[PDB]
Formats: structure tokens, C-alpha cells, sequence
RNA sequence: GAACAAUAGUAAGCACAAUCAUAGCACAUAAAAACGUUAGGUCAAGGUGUAGCUUAUGGGUUGGAAAGAAAUGGGCUACA
């Protein structure tokens, strides 16, 4: 409602005053978000979409749409191990890589059949 | 080297998340390809040169608005004015060679 | 002959500041650094960003306060807030000085996405250290 | 019209409290500092320059807001936030038997707009194997499972996890690694008998 | 039976800063914090005190005017926490053709 | 004489959660000059003694990084200019810390940290045992 | 403007490399392995050759920020050996001082 | 422009020296070394006064920038 904001700005005008101390300056800037949250933590403001270690380390659940005994598993276990040890990529970002691999392998069907090894 | 030690190492790699089956060093490169960020995605690489256009445009706009005073550009303008008054200015595009 | 950051001696009538009168080999011996930050430590990073920000601040402030600046600025970087200390000749009225400082405190903050403090010390004239 | 106002020095009281004028970090304005301090290399026939217009005094960080009186006054108010350390763990000998797990966590602070530091994700786990319920076979299997991560001179197992992006995720992964290493050391498979 | 675990105390992010501020009271011979501490900039009368603050606020508003009029010169963000208070504000509506959304 | 009254208005609550326990807290402050580090160490120990922390202080060895550049602009390699970067370290050791005590100490420590120095904080978090290792059988 | 046309080209090369970073990584993952059959590796080589020239990270040149000098630059400061000296001799860089030992 | 048992010399200042750094002194090293000479090197670190280009001496893409008849400077390997 516009009237709620109209009544809130009147309150804000009365509460707002010129700063008398640097302590008040720092308090106001911290409440606004300019000042760092002390004690400083290098992970403040970043939550990685609320994921945990099992969304990063364990990626074998995304390898179901691949041949289990073929060389595709041997190739993809290395990329999953790399993504698990990669801290610079997110869980959703790794999903893009594995889905791109799924799409590419399922698109290039003639070559995998001509290679002599059965693949799905 | 024994089968017991091989099984122990294979299980240790599985529990630590390393590569389970034996693989060659040349094929191990794909592991490092994903374990670390690529060079083109590094912040020290893709953010090497600051956007000089932003700085130049902001400074010129401030100078025209009347907040920043650029001595170098003022000197350039004074020299250009003096050269044009002397008689050697900037030729118009399309007539320098033909006309 | 070394010529870096070295003002040549005239006949004995030019005024020089304390920073100008000391050669660059006297840095950390007789005079300190004009800027302080953690980027130039051993195990730290992000030094080029701090250097380019510092040089942009120098060039911006030189045009912001033309002719009234006494000496080089002091750029202190302390916990995400950047303090800029300057010595200015009392040539401009305080009405214009407050306008300029209020303009800068917001422009630099919004340009560098960090809080800034600006402090000015008014001097009647440039302080002379050696022969004048 | 030019005006020259005298500084606060003529108005500063001798017994007036200092932290009131310097509550936080300040750029050391000479007008509010009643102490005549000369800084700089003196001339052969001269003296070091006074505090007025001295860039040397402005370059250095001033500790006028951290005088001992101000520190005591601040800590008197901060005494209300802290909790009392239990006396039951005065010596590390009891701390080892009560809390055998040690978690080393790194924190860094640097001046600048950015906060992310790649070394913040590192979490180290230290567990003394003399405080666990491992049997002989379980201990012998676990030593070979961990390999070089466990030393014999000190008998402390160390876990160095850096795979997770977040520090909390790394801590949870270290706890999971400790759990699985303890659990799988008791399982005897068919290839152990050979 | 012997291990004693104390309880934790949870406080606001600025509660400790307010506790720090409570220790220091107002100074007698000191000008208000908003004005510059340099004597040449210290106001002398009430009209001068009002005028200096008005001039500073006018400069702040002029800077904000440039920031709003040229958003593209401040779109690049360097601070990791991504503070929105310092981002330029847009006066143009997003949708013009749709009457309901306009 | 004009002292304001009732200036202390804190908001402190005691949560039912057990407080975090810390074994050893190492603070390594690195800087360029030694006077700043000495003053900072004096301030830190004076603050810690009032709170009763029994702080231990020692100075790790410094590290000097030197490099060499050309002295002239176009062609002069026989003459060089060598630049030096000194890094001095001060180590403060705290023992027998609690979650709130460490927080309140780091509040008064970091807020007054000098601009020319940086700080690395290492915490030895104390835990008894995880829930799945108390007395499990597979 | 920028410092030089060479710098204006280099920033475009860096932008293109950033844009094509993931695709090149995915393609190279198919070339730097021996598990996959060699039939698809040639197709992957053709695909990576079909990519734009300025997409590979080998074309980037670490020039100076201020003067765009192709050589004599320091990676830590991204500045040439001359601009670095000019800034350091004025005391504008913290912790930097003449080496005397 | 000088006679120390003194005969027109006082002299700010820049140099030299001292100090600083190689974490204790001393030594050594490092650093520093003015005013000027070589119209010494650098319009190609960067900007520049003057004189010249503007459907080009400007801006982009691809492909090539060999080779040694021969002489010489500085280094590595040795000729045990
Ligand atoms: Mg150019
Ligand atoms: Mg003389
Ligand atoms: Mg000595
Ligand atoms: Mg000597
Ligand atoms: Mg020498
Ligand atoms: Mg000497
Ligand atoms: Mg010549
Ligand atoms: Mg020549
Ligand atoms: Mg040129
Ligand atoms: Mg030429
Ligand atoms: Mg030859
Ligand atoms: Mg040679």
C-alpha cells in the first residue's frame, strides 16, 4: 500500500539525523550493508544455492543414462571425479557439463556404432 | 606388490573419491581439466584489462558537465585551436586526396 | 645520472616539499609510502586492482581540486572502507569545499562499490622544507 | 573574505578525556591534536617540521583511538558479551580425553572490496587414534587405508579436505570421511584372507 | 560428569558496535562529526552551519543525479557482497506496449 | 558536566545451543613496518589481559622478496635497479577459548586493525565425537 | 578509447576466450584421452578447428594496463617495468622500496 | 681572492662526508654521487612542439617473413 510507505517515510525523516560519531556512522553503514560483517568470514553472502558436500562429491547418480560396462563409464568417472574435486564450479554448473556430454554422445550415433563397440 | 595391497589401494581411492580403476597418465589429463578452473575463466585472465572506455567516457562527461578539469585535454584543445588559427587544421573526410 | 622522482636543484630559489626533497632511495628510510594496503604483502593477492584504483583516484582528484592541492594524496585501505587524506590550499570557499567533498564521497563510493571517507586539511600555502 | 580559526588546542582541557575526541580511526587532524610533535628528517641548521601541514604524520597509522584508557573503557563494556571458560579443561591432558577431535579452520582478512579467499575453504581434521574403539585388525586396516595421512611417531590421523567450495561443506565432508573410514575398517571382505 | 559446556550468547551484528559507542560520550570542544574538522571549514554561526550541510547535500544530490543519468558507467560490480544501495536507479518503465504492465 | 544518562542499551540473549569451544587460536599479523606491528601487539596484549586470555606472543621470521628491473628505458642491461618488499610477521597465541569469547575478542581486534597490515586467523575447533562413531557396529 | 588498437584487439580476444572457454574445455576433454575410440577424436579435432580463431586462450597477450607494452611487464601488478618504477619511486606503492643489502 | 707564529676573505645551499640497509658493533658490500661534457641512447614504455596522412602513411582477416658464400662478439661442452 502507498499509504504505508507514506507513513514510513515520515518516520524515517524523524529518525534520520546527521551523524555525531564515527561509531554511529559505522553502525548505520553496517546496517545498510556497506560495512563488512564483523567478525569477517570469507563465505559471507555466498551459500552455493544451499547445497552440501553430497551435491558436489557424489555425481554417480547422473550417470544412469550411459552404458555401465562400456568405455563411456571409464571416461565419465574421470570427469565426475574432476568435478567433485573442483570447488570453482557449482552443482548446477556440473549438471550442464554432464548433460552436454549426454547430448553429444546420444547425437553422435553413427560413429559409436562404427567403432565396433556397442554403446547406448 | 600383492593382490591384497591392490585391493586396499582400490578401496582407499573409492572411499576418498579418487580414480578407482587403474588409468594411464595421458588419460589422467582429463581429470585435471575439470578439477581446476580453465585459464580463460580465471579472474586474473578475463579481468586483466580494466574497461578504459568507461573511465574515458565518465571523465569526459564530467569535464563537459563542469566537475572535472582535464589539463591534458585542455592543452590538446588549446593547441588544436592555435593550429587551426594558423591555418593547418583537420581536412574533411572525402576530399583530402581528391580535392 | 639518476633522474627518477628527483627534482633538479635550481640556483637556490625554488620551493620544494618534504616528499619532493627526498630521493626515491630514501623511501622507508626517511619518508614513507603515499598509499597503504595489504595487496603488496607476501601471501596476499589483488594488487593490480588496488594500484589501478589508486592511480585513478590520483588523476581524478587532481582535476577535482585544480590548483589548490598542496601535495600528494594519502590513500589508506582499511577493512573495505577507503580513506583519502589530502592537503588543500585555502583558495576555495568552504561553501564550495563542502560541495566538492559531498560530491566525491558519493561518486567514488558508487564507482568503486565500497565506502569512502574524504578528509581535507587546509593550509595557507605549500609547506617548504628545503631552500625556498 | 578569508577567515583563520584557531585550533582546539587553546580550548582543550588538561583533564578532558581523550577517547571522546578520537572514538574511531581518524586521519590525525592536527587541529584536534594538542600534542606538539615534530616528525621528519631535520635540516643541518633547522628542526623537524611541526605537525601543521606535515605529510609524514598523516602517512603513518595513528593509534590515538587505542590509548590504554580507551582500551580499558571499551573492554569494560565488552566483558558482558564473553562467556567464562570452563575450568575442567585447564590442562590439555583432560582436553585430549574429553574432546579428541580437532578442527583447524583458517580465516583471512584483507583490505579491499572483495571478500572471497580461495584458502578459506581449507578445513583440517586431526584425530588421535589412541582415543577410539579400534581393534587390532581394524587399526591395522585403517593405517593402510589412510596411508601417509596418519603418522606413527605421534599417532594422529590427519584429513585435508579442499574439494567442497564452502567451508561448512568441507567440514561436513571431513566428518563424512572420518565416519566412513571408521566404519569400513571393521568390514572384512573375501580378499582380506589372502 | 566433569565436562562443563557453557551456553552461547547471540547478539546483533551492530549490538557490539553500539556497546562500543556507549563508552564514548560527546566531546565539549569538538565540532559535530558531519562538518570537516579543519578550522577553515568549521562553521562559525548557525547560518553557516546550515549552509555548509546544505551545500554538501547539494553535491551529494548532484553526484546521484549523474549516477542515475549515466547508469552504464557504474554497472560493473567489484564488491563480492553485491551491496544494492550503491547501484544506479532506473526511472524508465520496463514494458510499454502492454497496458496492464505499463 | 553535561553527561547523558542511560547510554548503555545492549541486546544480549543466551541461546540454549551449547557454546562452541576452541583449543588454540593463532593470529598471524603481517605488515611492512615493525613499529606498527609492535604497537598493535601491545594493544592486543593489553586488551587480552583485561579479558583474561593469557595471550602468548612470538615473532616469526620475516620474509624479504627482491626483484631486478632494467635501469634505463631503451637499451641498458649492465645497469639495473633492484626493488625489495619486506614482510614482517607477529604471532599471537590464545588458548582455552570459547565461541563467544573468541568472537568478542576478534571484534575488538579486527575493527581496529591498521590499514597497512593483514591478519590470518587459525581456529582449533573442539569437538568430542560425531554421532556415528560413539559406539556403532556397522 | 583504449590505449592502443592492439589492446582493443586483445580485450576482444580475451572476451571471446571467456565466451568459448567451456566449449573448448569440453572438446579438449574428448581429445586428451585414450579411452575413447580414435574415430570420434578426428571429428572432435574438426569441430575444434571449426571454432573461431580468437577463441583459443593462446592468442591472449599480457600487455601493460597503462601503456599496453607487450614486453617487460610484471604479472603481479600488470604494469610495465617502466610504469612500475615511475609509480614506485614516488612512494605510491606500499611496501615497495629500493633493495639495499 | 691563500700563508695558522696567518698577508682579504665571510658565505645560506647542492655535492663529499655522516647517517641509513645487509636485523649487535668494526670492516666490507650495497646504496648515493651535484653543476656540466659527449646536439650520447630512447618520437617504437607513455604524452608530446613543428612538419605531413583522412575511400589512407588509418582500421580488420588469411598466408608468408626464408637460406647461408663468408666474417666476428659473448657464453656452454670438452680436448682427459
Ligand atoms: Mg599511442
Ligand atoms: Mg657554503
Ligand atoms: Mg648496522
Ligand atoms: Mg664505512
Ligand atoms: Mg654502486
Ligand atoms: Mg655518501
Ligand atoms: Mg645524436
Ligand atoms: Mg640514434
Ligand atoms: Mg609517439
Ligand atoms: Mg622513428
Ligand atoms: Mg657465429
Ligand atoms: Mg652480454
Amino acid at each position: 500500500s502507498l499509504w504505508d510507505i507514506e507513513f514510513a517515510k515520515q518516520l524515517a525523516a524523524v529518525t534520520e539525523r546527521p551523524f555525531q560519531n564515527g561509531f554511529e556512522e559505522m553502525i548505520q553503514w553496517t546496517k545498510e550493508g556497506k560495512l563488512w560483517e564483523f567478525p569477517i568470514n570469507n563465505e559471507a553472502g555466498f551459500d552455493d544455492d544451499g547445497s552440501e558436500f553430497h551435491e558436489h562429491i557424489f555425481l554417480d547418480k547422473y550417470l544412469q543414462d550411459f552404458p555401465k560396462q562400456g568405455p563411456i563409464r571409464h571416461f565419465m568417472e574421470l570427469v565426475t571425479c574432476g568435478l567433485s574435486k573442483n570447488p570453482y564450479l557449482s552443482v548446477k554448473q556440473k549438471v550442464e557439463h554432464i548433460e552436454w556430454f549426454r547430448n553429444y554422445f546420444n547425437e553422435k550415433r553413427v560413429i559409436l556404432k562404427e567403432s565396433g563397440i556397442q554403446l547406448n | 606388490l600383492s593382490e591384497y595391497a591392490v585391493r586396499m589401494s582400490r578401496l582407499s581411492a573409492r572411499l576418498f573419491g579418487e580414480v578407482a580403476r587403474p588409468t594411464d597418465s595421458k588419460s589422467m589429463k582429463v581429470v585435471k581439466l575439470f578439477s581446476e578452473q580453465p585459464l580463460a575463466k580465471r579472474k586474473e585472465t578475463y579481468d586483466w584489462y580494466p574497461n578504459h572506455n568507461t573511465y574515458f567516457a565518465l571523465m569526459g562527461t564530467l569535464r563537459f558537465l563542469g566537475l572535472y578539469r582535464d589539463e591534458h585535454q585542455d592543452f590538446r584543445d588549446e593547441q588544436l585551436r592555435l593550429k587551426k588559427l594558423r591555418g593547418k587544421g583537420k581536412p574533411r573526410k572525402g576530399e583530402g586526396k581528391r580535392a | 645520472k639518476n633522474r627518477a622522482a628527483r627534482v633538479r636543484v635550481s640556483k637556490g630559489d625554488k620551493p620544494v616539499t618534504y616528499e619532493e626533497a627526498h630521493a626515491p632511495h630514501y623511501i622507508a628510510h626517511r619518508k614513507g609510502w603515499l598509499s597503504l594496503h595489504t595487496g603488496n604483502l607476501d601471501g596476499e593477492d589483488h594488487a593490480a586492482e588496488r594500484t589501478v584504483e589508486d592511480v585513478f583516484l590520483r588523476k581524478f582528484m587532481l582535476g577535482t581540486f585544480p590548483g589548490c592541492l598542496a601535495d600528494q594524496l594519502v590513500l589508506k585501505r582499511r577493512a573495505n572502507q577507503l580513506e583519502i587524506c589530502a592537503l588543500v590550499l585555502r583558495q576555495l570557499p568552504p561553501h564550495k569545499f563542502y560541495f566538492l567533498v559531498g560530491y566525491s564521497e558519493t561518486l567514488l563510493s558508487h564507482f568503486y562499490k565500497c565506502p569512502v571517507h574524504l578528509h581535507l586539511q587546509t593550509v595557507p600555502s605549500k609547506v617548504v622544507y628545503k631552500y625556498i | 573574505r578569508r577567515k583563520a580559526l584557531p585550533p582546539r588546542t587553546e580550548k582543550m582541557a588538561v583533564d578532558q578525556d581523550w577517547p571522546s575526541v578520537y572514538p574511531v580511526a581518524a586521519p590525525f587532524k592536527p587541529s584536534a591534536v594538542p600534542l606538539p610533535v615534530r616528525m621528519g628528517y631535520p635540516v643541518k641548521r633547522g628542526v623537524p617540521m611541526a605537525k601543521e601541514g606535515n605529510l609524514e604524520l598523516l602517512k603513518i597509522p595513528n593509534f590515538l583511538h587505542l590509548t590504554p584508557v580507551a582500551i580499558k573503557r571499551h573492554c569494560e563494556a565488552l566483558k558482558d558479551f564473553c562467556t567464562e571458560w570452563p575450568a575442567a579443561l585447564d590442562s590439555d591432558e583432560k582436553c585430549e580425553k574429553h574432546f579428541p577431535i580437532e578442527i583447524d579452520t583458517a580465516d583471512y582478512v584483507s583490505a579491499g572490496p572483495s571478500i572471497r579467499n580461495p584458502k578459506a575453504r581449507v578445513v583440517t581434521l586431526r584425530v588421535k587414534l589412541s582415543s577410539l574403539n579400534l581393534d587390532d585388525h581394524a587399526k591395522k586396516k585403517l593405517i593402510k587405508l589412510v596411508g601417509d595421512r596418519y603418522c606413527k611417531s605421534t599417532d594422529v590421523l590427519t584429513i585435508k579436505t579442499d574439494r567442497c567450495p564452502l567451508k561448512r561443506q568441507n567440514y561436513d565432508y571431513a566428518v563424512y570421511l572420518l565416519t566412513v573410514l571408521y566404519h569400513e575398517s571393521w568390514k572384512t571382505e573375501e580378499w582380506e584372507k589372502k | 560428569e566433569e565436562v562443563v559446556i557453557p551456553k552461547k550468547k547471540t547478539w546483533d551484528k551492530v549490538a557490539i558496535l553500539q556497546a562500543l559507542a556507549s563508552t564514548v560520550h560527546r566531546d565539549s570542544t569538538a565540532a559535530p562529526y558531519v562538518f570537516q574538522d579543519d578550522p577553515y571549514l568549521i562553521p562559525t554561526s548557525s547560518v553557516e552551519s546550515h549552509s555548509f550541510l546544505l551545500a554538501k547535500k547539494s553535491g551529494e544530490n548532484a553526484a546521484k543525479f549523474i549516477i542515475n543519468s549515466y547508469p552504464k558507467y557504474f554497472q560493473k560490480d567489484i564488491a563480492e557482497p553485491h551491496i544494492p544501495c550503491l547501484m544506479p536507479e532506473y526511472f524508465e518503465p520496463q514494458i510499454e506496449d502492454v497496458s496492464e504492465a505499463a | 558536566v553535561d553527561v547523558p544518562k542511560d547510554m548503555t542499551k545492549p541486546e544480549i540473549t543466551i541461546s540454549d545451543e551449547p557454546d562452541t569451544l576452541y583449543k588454540r587460536l593463532s593470529v598471524l599479523v603481517k605488515g611492512h613496518d615493525k613499529a606498527v606491528l609492535d604497537s598493535y601487539e601491545y594493544f592486543a596484549v593489553l586488551a587480552a589481559k583485561e579479558l583474561g586470555i593469557s595471550i602468548k606472543v612470538h615473532e616469526p621470521p620475516r620474509k624479504i622478496e627482491r626483484f631486478t628491473l632494467l635501469k634505463s628505458v631503451h637499451i641498458f642491461k649492465k645497469h639495473r635497479v633492484q626493488y625489495e618488499m619486506r614482510t614482517l610477521y607477529r604471532c599471537l597465541e590464545l588458548e582455552h577459548l570459547t565461541g563467544s569469547t573468541a568472537d568478542v575478542y576478534l571484534e575488538y581486534i579486527q575493527r581496529n586493525l591498521p590499514e597497512g597490515v593483514a591478519m590470518e586467523v587459525t581456529k582449533t575447533k573442539l569437538e568430542q565425537l560425531p554421532e556415528h562413531i560413539r559406539k556403532p557396529i556397522w | 578509447y583504449y590505449v592502443d588498437w592492439k589492446m582493443l584487439r586483445d580485450v576482444k580476444r580475451r572476451k571471446m576466450a571467456y565466451e568459448y572457454a567451456d566449449e573448448r574445455l569440453r572438446i579438449n576433454s574428448l581429445r586428451k584421452n585414450t579411452i575413447l575410440p580414435k574415430d570420434l577424436q578426428e571429428v572432435a579435432d574438426e569441430e575444434i578447428a571449426s571454432l573461431p580463431r580468437d577463441s583459443c586462450p593462446v592468442r591472449i597477450r599480457n600487455r601493460c594496463v597503462m601503456t599496453s607494452r607487450p614486453r617487460g611487464v610484471k604479472r603481479r601488478w600488470r604494469l610495465s617495468r617502466i610504469v612500475f618504477r615511475h609509480l614506485a619511486d614516488h612512494g605510491q606503492l606500499s611496501g615497495v622500496q629500493r633493495a639495499m643489502w
